[PDB]
Protein backbone atom coordinates (compact mmCIF):
# COMPACT_ATOMS: atom_id res chain seq x y z
CA UNK A 1 0.00 0.00 0.00
CA UNK A 2 1.35 3.40 -1.01
CA UNK A 3 1.48 6.14 1.59
CA UNK A 4 -1.40 8.60 1.89
CA UNK A 5 3.99 18.07 3.40
CA UNK A 6 6.10 20.46 1.32
CA UNK A 7 9.79 21.29 1.75
CA UNK B 1 28.09 15.13 -8.41
CA UNK B 2 27.55 12.89 -11.42
CA UNK B 3 28.25 9.15 -11.40
CA UNK B 4 29.20 7.04 -14.39
CA UNK B 5 27.26 3.84 -15.11
CA UNK B 6 28.71 0.42 -14.38
CA UNK B 7 27.82 -1.60 -17.43
CA UNK B 8 27.40 -5.37 -17.68
CA UNK B 9 26.43 -7.23 -20.84
CA UNK B 10 25.48 -10.87 -20.39
CA UNK B 11 23.02 -13.62 -21.18
CA UNK B 12 20.36 -14.84 -18.77
CA UNK B 13 21.70 -18.36 -19.22
CA UNK B 14 25.18 -19.50 -20.20
CA UNK B 15 25.19 -19.19 -23.99
CA UNK B 16 24.72 -22.15 -26.29
CA UNK B 17 24.62 -21.56 -30.03
CA UNK B 18 21.18 -22.32 -31.43
CA UNK B 19 19.54 -22.16 -28.00
CA UNK B 20 17.06 -19.36 -27.31
CA UNK B 21 18.19 -17.04 -24.52
CA UNK B 22 17.95 -13.45 -23.31
CA UNK B 23 20.57 -10.78 -23.91
CA UNK B 24 20.90 -8.36 -20.99
CA UNK B 25 22.54 -4.98 -20.50
CA UNK B 26 22.51 -3.91 -16.86
CA UNK B 27 23.54 -0.37 -16.01
CA UNK B 28 23.88 0.66 -12.38
CA UNK B 29 25.50 3.16 -10.04
CA UNK B 30 24.75 6.15 -12.28
CA UNK B 31 23.48 9.70 -11.85
CA UNK B 32 21.63 11.53 -13.24
CA UNK B 33 18.96 9.09 -14.43
CA UNK B 34 18.81 10.39 -18.02
CA UNK B 35 20.45 7.60 -20.03
CA UNK B 36 20.22 5.91 -23.41
CA UNK B 37 20.96 2.19 -23.73
CA UNK B 38 20.95 0.19 -26.95
CA UNK B 39 21.72 -3.42 -27.73
CA UNK B 40 23.64 -3.95 -30.96
CA UNK B 41 23.76 -7.00 -33.21
CA UNK B 42 26.81 -6.86 -35.47
CA UNK B 43 26.96 -3.08 -35.00
CA UNK B 44 23.27 -2.54 -35.78
CA UNK B 45 20.81 -1.30 -33.16
CA UNK B 46 18.35 -4.04 -32.19
CA UNK B 47 14.70 -3.01 -32.50
CA UNK B 48 12.22 -3.71 -29.74
CA UNK B 49 14.45 -3.87 -26.71
CA UNK B 50 12.60 -3.71 -23.40
CA UNK B 51 13.79 -2.27 -20.11
CA UNK B 52 12.92 -2.32 -16.41
CA UNK B 53 11.19 0.51 -14.56
CA UNK B 54 13.60 3.16 -13.24
CA UNK B 55 14.68 2.34 -9.70
CA UNK B 56 17.62 3.06 -7.41
CA UNK B 57 19.91 1.73 -4.70
CA UNK B 58 20.58 2.73 -1.10
CA UNK B 59 23.14 5.35 -2.17
CA UNK B 60 20.51 6.90 -4.48
CA UNK B 61 22.31 5.77 -7.63
CA UNK B 62 20.08 4.46 -10.41
CA UNK B 63 19.91 1.05 -12.12
CA UNK B 64 18.12 -0.24 -15.24
CA UNK B 65 17.97 -3.55 -17.09
CA UNK B 66 17.65 -3.56 -20.86
CA UNK B 67 16.87 -6.91 -22.47
CA UNK B 68 15.74 -8.77 -25.56
CA UNK B 69 15.13 -12.38 -26.53
CA UNK B 70 17.79 -13.75 -28.87
CA UNK B 71 19.41 -16.94 -30.15
CA UNK B 72 23.22 -16.80 -30.12
CA UNK B 73 25.23 -18.11 -33.06
CA UNK B 74 28.95 -18.50 -33.65
CA UNK B 75 28.98 -15.61 -36.13
CA UNK B 76 26.82 -12.96 -34.44
CA UNK B 77 28.54 -10.33 -32.29
CA UNK B 78 26.54 -8.51 -29.63
CA UNK B 79 27.21 -5.37 -27.63
CA UNK B 80 25.59 -2.71 -25.48
CA UNK B 81 25.92 0.99 -26.25
CA UNK B 82 25.48 3.29 -23.28
CA UNK B 83 25.00 7.02 -23.80
CA UNK B 84 25.31 9.10 -20.64
CA UNK B 85 26.35 12.65 -19.73
CA UNK B 86 29.40 11.30 -17.85
CA UNK B 87 30.71 9.63 -21.03
CA UNK B 88 32.50 11.78 -23.64
CA UNK B 89 31.49 9.16 -26.17
CA UNK B 90 29.05 6.29 -25.71
CA UNK B 91 30.65 3.26 -24.09
CA UNK B 92 30.22 0.19 -26.28
CA UNK B 93 30.77 -2.97 -24.27
CA UNK B 94 31.05 -6.23 -26.19
CA UNK B 95 29.22 -9.31 -24.96
CA UNK B 96 31.79 -11.76 -23.57
CA UNK B 97 30.23 -15.17 -22.93
CA UNK B 98 32.10 -15.46 -19.62
CA UNK B 99 31.33 -12.07 -18.10
CA UNK C 1 13.34 -14.50 7.93
CA UNK C 2 12.60 -10.78 7.88
CA UNK C 3 11.10 -8.92 4.92
CA UNK C 4 10.89 -5.43 3.48
CA UNK C 5 8.56 -3.30 1.41
CA UNK C 6 9.96 -0.26 -0.37
CA UNK C 7 8.60 2.36 -2.69
CA UNK C 8 11.10 4.35 -4.73
CA UNK C 9 10.18 7.52 -6.59
CA UNK C 10 12.16 9.70 -8.98
CA UNK C 11 11.05 13.16 -10.14
CA UNK C 12 13.08 14.82 -12.87
CA UNK C 13 12.46 18.39 -14.01
CA UNK C 14 12.94 19.30 -17.67
CA UNK C 15 12.77 23.08 -18.23
CA UNK C 16 11.02 23.80 -21.53
CA UNK C 17 10.00 20.20 -22.20
CA UNK C 18 6.97 20.31 -19.91
CA UNK C 19 6.34 19.27 -16.30
CA UNK C 20 8.68 16.99 -14.30
CA UNK C 21 8.51 13.30 -15.08
CA UNK C 22 7.64 11.17 -12.07
CA UNK C 23 8.29 7.44 -11.91
CA UNK C 24 7.52 5.27 -8.87
CA UNK C 25 8.13 1.57 -8.24
CA UNK C 26 7.23 -0.77 -5.39
CA UNK C 27 9.15 -3.80 -4.16
CA UNK C 28 8.72 -6.55 -1.67
CA UNK C 29 12.25 -7.66 -0.79
CA UNK C 30 13.94 -7.96 -4.21
CA UNK C 31 10.74 -8.48 -6.21
CA UNK C 32 9.07 -5.53 -7.93
CA UNK C 33 5.25 -5.51 -7.90
CA UNK C 34 3.95 -2.08 -9.01
CA UNK C 35 4.92 0.94 -11.07
CA UNK C 36 3.65 4.39 -11.98
CA UNK C 37 4.97 6.61 -14.77
CA UNK C 38 3.58 10.14 -15.12
CA UNK C 39 4.46 10.14 -18.83
CA UNK C 40 2.51 6.93 -19.54
CA UNK C 41 -0.92 6.90 -21.18
CA UNK C 42 -2.77 4.92 -18.49
CA UNK C 43 -2.11 7.37 -15.64
CA UNK C 44 -2.58 4.36 -13.38
CA UNK C 45 -0.60 2.40 -10.82
CA UNK C 46 0.12 -0.82 -12.71
CA UNK C 47 0.83 -4.44 -11.67
CA UNK C 48 4.35 -5.80 -12.24
CA UNK C 49 4.08 -9.07 -10.33
CA UNK C 50 1.60 -11.93 -10.84
CA UNK C 51 0.53 -12.02 -7.18
CA UNK C 52 -0.74 -8.41 -7.17
CA UNK C 53 -2.92 -8.72 -10.27
CA UNK C 54 -5.58 -10.31 -8.05
CA UNK C 55 -6.18 -7.00 -6.23
CA UNK C 56 -9.65 -5.61 -6.87
CA UNK C 57 -10.50 -2.42 -8.81
CA UNK C 58 -10.67 -0.43 -5.55
CA UNK C 59 -7.05 -1.28 -4.75
CA UNK C 60 -5.92 0.05 -8.11
CA UNK C 61 -8.10 3.15 -7.77
CA UNK C 62 -6.75 4.00 -4.30
CA UNK C 63 -3.09 3.29 -5.11
CA UNK C 64 -3.33 5.44 -8.20
CA UNK C 65 -4.81 8.27 -6.14
CA UNK C 66 -2.11 8.03 -3.50
CA UNK C 67 0.80 7.88 -5.99
CA UNK C 68 -0.57 10.71 -8.13
CA UNK C 69 -0.80 12.87 -4.99
CA UNK C 70 2.86 12.08 -4.22
CA UNK C 71 3.64 13.04 -7.81
CA UNK C 72 2.16 16.52 -7.34
CA UNK C 73 3.77 16.97 -3.92
CA UNK C 74 7.26 16.26 -5.24
CA UNK C 75 6.55 18.54 -8.20
CA UNK C 76 5.98 21.35 -5.69
CA UNK C 77 9.03 20.24 -3.72
CA UNK C 78 11.30 20.56 -6.76
CA UNK C 79 10.24 24.20 -7.14
CA UNK C 80 10.88 24.92 -3.45
CA UNK C 81 14.33 23.34 -3.66
CA UNK C 82 15.17 25.67 -6.54
CA UNK C 83 14.41 28.57 -4.21
CA UNK C 84 16.27 27.13 -1.20
CA UNK C 85 19.36 26.48 -3.32
CA UNK C 86 19.04 29.66 -5.40
CA UNK C 87 19.18 27.69 -8.63
CA UNK C 88 18.16 28.77 -12.13
CA UNK C 89 14.81 27.70 -13.55
CA UNK C 90 16.74 26.57 -16.62
CA UNK C 91 18.44 23.54 -15.09
CA UNK C 92 17.20 19.97 -14.75
CA UNK C 93 17.08 18.62 -11.20
CA UNK C 94 16.19 15.33 -9.50
CA UNK C 95 14.16 14.63 -6.38
CA UNK C 96 14.15 11.05 -5.15
CA UNK C 97 12.15 9.58 -2.33
CA UNK C 98 12.18 6.22 -0.59
CA UNK C 99 9.76 4.90 2.01
CA UNK C 100 8.63 1.58 3.43
CA UNK C 101 9.02 -0.82 6.34
CA UNK C 102 10.74 -3.99 7.51
CA UNK C 103 9.03 -6.79 9.45
CA UNK C 104 10.38 -9.76 11.40
CA UNK C 105 9.71 -13.45 10.72
CA UNK C 106 6.57 -13.08 12.84
CA UNK C 107 5.30 -10.09 10.87
CA UNK C 108 6.07 -7.61 13.64
CA UNK C 109 7.18 -4.08 12.75
CA UNK C 110 10.97 -3.83 12.69
CA UNK C 111 11.72 -0.43 11.12
CA UNK C 112 10.30 2.33 8.92
CA UNK C 113 11.85 4.63 6.33
CA UNK C 114 10.92 7.98 4.87
CA UNK C 115 13.72 9.80 3.11
CA UNK C 116 14.56 12.25 0.32
CA UNK C 117 17.51 13.01 -1.94
CA UNK C 118 18.04 16.09 -4.10
CA UNK C 119 20.26 15.85 -7.16
CA UNK C 120 21.47 12.48 -5.93
CA UNK C 121 22.54 13.53 -2.41
CA UNK C 122 20.80 13.19 0.96
CA UNK C 123 18.30 15.98 1.59
CA UNK C 124 16.23 14.98 4.62
CA UNK C 125 15.37 11.67 6.31
CA UNK C 126 13.20 10.34 9.12
CA UNK C 127 15.46 8.82 11.77
CA UNK C 128 14.99 5.31 13.12
CA UNK C 129 13.07 6.54 16.17
CA UNK C 130 10.48 7.75 13.64
CA UNK C 131 10.21 10.91 15.74
CA UNK C 132 13.09 13.04 14.44
CA UNK C 133 14.67 14.22 11.19
CA UNK C 134 18.22 14.30 9.84
CA UNK C 135 18.82 17.20 7.46
CA UNK C 136 21.85 17.08 5.16
CA UNK C 137 22.48 20.82 4.72
CA UNK C 138 21.20 24.34 5.43
CA UNK C 139 18.41 24.04 2.87
CA UNK C 140 17.08 20.82 4.40
CA UNK C 141 17.30 22.37 7.87
CA UNK C 142 14.57 24.79 6.78
CA UNK C 143 12.37 21.82 5.92
CA UNK C 144 13.31 20.07 9.15
CA UNK C 145 12.14 23.04 11.22
CA UNK C 146 8.83 23.18 9.34
CA UNK C 147 8.19 19.44 9.70
CA UNK C 148 9.02 19.47 13.40
CA UNK C 149 6.56 22.32 14.01
CA UNK C 150 3.90 20.66 11.84
CA UNK C 151 4.52 17.29 13.52
CA UNK C 152 4.94 15.65 10.11
CA UNK C 153 6.76 12.67 11.66
CA UNK C 154 3.82 11.51 13.77
CA UNK C 155 1.75 10.74 10.67
CA UNK C 156 4.55 8.90 8.85
CA UNK C 157 5.18 6.95 12.07
CA UNK C 158 1.59 5.71 11.82
CA UNK C 159 1.57 4.55 8.19
CA UNK C 160 4.98 2.99 8.73
CA UNK C 161 3.83 0.96 11.74
CA UNK C 162 0.31 0.31 10.45
CA UNK C 163 -0.73 0.40 6.79
CA UNK C 164 2.79 -0.37 5.57
CA UNK C 165 3.10 -3.44 7.79
CA UNK C 166 -0.37 -4.74 6.95
CA UNK C 167 0.31 -4.40 3.22
CA UNK C 168 3.62 -6.24 3.45
CA UNK C 169 2.11 -9.09 5.46
CA UNK C 170 -0.78 -9.27 2.99
CA UNK C 171 1.56 -9.34 -0.01
CA UNK C 172 3.83 -11.90 1.64
CA UNK C 173 0.83 -14.22 2.02
CA UNK C 174 -0.69 -13.67 -1.44
CA UNK C 175 2.69 -13.99 -3.16
CA UNK C 176 3.85 -16.77 -0.85
CA UNK C 177 5.04 -19.05 -3.67
CA UNK C 178 7.21 -16.26 -5.04
CA UNK C 179 8.15 -14.12 -2.06
CA UNK C 180 8.78 -16.71 0.65
CA UNK C 181 11.07 -18.79 -1.54
CA UNK C 182 14.83 -19.07 -1.49
CA UNK C 183 16.72 -20.21 -4.57
CA UNK C 184 20.31 -21.25 -3.78
CA UNK C 185 23.04 -20.12 -6.19
CA UNK C 186 24.21 -22.52 -8.86
CA UNK C 187 27.98 -22.12 -8.81
CA UNK C 188 30.88 -22.77 -11.15
CA UNK C 189 34.38 -21.58 -11.93
CA UNK C 190 35.96 -20.48 -15.18
CA UNK C 191 39.66 -20.22 -15.98
CA UNK C 192 41.48 -18.32 -18.73
CA UNK C 193 45.23 -17.85 -19.22
CA UNK C 194 46.02 -14.19 -19.91
CA UNK C 195 49.74 -14.54 -20.60
CA UNK C 196 52.53 -17.07 -20.18
CA UNK C 197 52.60 -16.45 -16.44
CA UNK C 198 49.11 -15.38 -15.33
CA UNK C 199 45.55 -16.71 -15.52
CA UNK C 200 42.08 -15.54 -14.51
CA UNK C 201 39.87 -17.54 -12.16
CA UNK C 202 36.26 -16.40 -12.09
CA UNK C 203 33.82 -17.71 -9.49
CA UNK C 204 30.16 -17.65 -10.58
CA UNK C 205 26.86 -17.63 -8.68
CA UNK C 206 23.69 -17.99 -10.78
CA UNK C 207 19.92 -18.26 -10.42
CA UNK C 208 19.81 -17.18 -6.79
CA UNK C 209 17.10 -15.38 -4.79
CA UNK C 210 17.05 -13.11 -2.80
CA UNK C 211 19.83 -10.89 -4.17
CA UNK C 212 21.95 -10.76 -1.02
CA UNK C 213 25.11 -12.83 -1.41
CA UNK C 214 28.80 -12.83 -0.49
CA UNK C 215 31.60 -14.05 -2.78
CA UNK C 216 35.13 -14.01 -1.41
CA UNK C 217 38.45 -15.29 -2.73
CA UNK C 218 41.11 -16.66 -0.38
CA UNK C 219 44.72 -17.67 -1.10
CA UNK C 220 46.13 -20.33 1.20
CA UNK C 221 43.18 -19.43 3.42
CA UNK C 222 43.68 -15.66 3.53
CA UNK C 223 41.06 -13.29 2.13
CA UNK C 224 42.19 -11.54 -1.06
CA UNK C 225 40.14 -8.32 -0.84
CA UNK C 226 42.03 -5.67 -2.89
CA UNK C 227 42.93 -7.87 -5.95
CA UNK C 228 39.51 -9.45 -6.51
CA UNK C 229 37.35 -7.96 -9.24
CA UNK C 230 33.79 -8.15 -7.99
CA UNK C 231 30.84 -7.10 -10.15
CA UNK C 232 27.59 -5.66 -8.88
CA UNK C 233 24.91 -8.28 -8.31
CA UNK C 234 22.73 -8.22 -11.43
CA UNK C 235 19.24 -9.37 -12.42
CA UNK C 236 18.95 -12.40 -14.70
CA UNK C 237 15.56 -11.13 -15.88
CA UNK C 238 13.58 -14.15 -14.66
CA UNK C 239 13.40 -12.92 -11.08
CA UNK C 240 16.72 -14.42 -9.96
CA UNK C 241 20.16 -12.80 -9.63
CA UNK C 242 23.78 -13.28 -10.78
CA UNK C 243 27.23 -12.35 -9.50
CA UNK C 244 30.86 -13.20 -10.10
CA UNK C 245 34.23 -12.47 -8.51
CA UNK C 246 37.52 -12.94 -10.33
CA UNK C 247 41.19 -12.99 -9.40
CA UNK C 248 44.33 -12.94 -11.51
CA UNK C 249 46.73 -15.65 -10.36
CA UNK C 250 50.22 -16.88 -11.27
CA UNK C 251 49.98 -19.78 -13.72
CA UNK C 252 50.41 -23.11 -11.95
CA UNK C 253 49.24 -21.72 -8.61
CA UNK C 254 45.49 -21.99 -9.20
CA UNK C 255 45.12 -24.62 -6.47
CA UNK C 256 46.10 -22.11 -3.76
CA UNK C 257 42.91 -20.16 -4.39
CA UNK C 258 39.43 -20.86 -3.08
CA UNK C 259 36.18 -19.06 -3.73
CA UNK C 260 33.71 -18.90 -0.85
CA UNK C 261 30.00 -18.45 -1.46
CA UNK C 262 27.48 -17.44 1.21
CA UNK C 263 23.75 -17.16 0.62
CA UNK C 264 20.71 -17.79 2.79
CA UNK C 265 19.68 -20.64 0.49
CA UNK C 266 22.85 -22.53 1.40
CA UNK C 267 22.84 -24.61 4.61
CA UNK C 268 26.62 -24.39 4.56
CA UNK C 269 28.80 -21.92 2.64
CA UNK C 270 30.30 -23.44 -0.52
CA UNK C 271 34.01 -23.53 -1.29
CA UNK C 272 35.11 -23.80 -4.92
CA UNK C 273 38.65 -24.61 -6.03
CA UNK C 274 39.93 -25.02 -9.60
Amino acid sequence: FYRYANF
Amino acid sequence: IQRTPKIQVYSRHPAENGKSNFLNCYVSGFHPSDIEVDLLKNGERIEKVEHSDLSFSKDWSFYLLYYTEFTPTEKDEYACRVNHVTLSQPKIVKWDRDM
Amino acid sequence: GSHSMRYFSTSVSRPGRGEPRFIAVGYVDDTQFVRFDSDAASQRMEPRAPWIEQEGPEYWDEETGKVKAHSQTDRENLRIALRYYNQSEAGSHTLQMMFGCDVGSDGRFLRGYHQYAYDGKDYIALKEDLRSWTAADMAAQITKRKWEAAHVAEQQRAYLEGTCVDGLRRYLENGKETLQRTDPPKTHMTHHPISDHEATLRCWALGFYPAEITLTWQRDGEDQTQDTELVETRPAGDGTFQKWAAVVVPSGEEQRYTCHVQHEGLPKPLTLRW
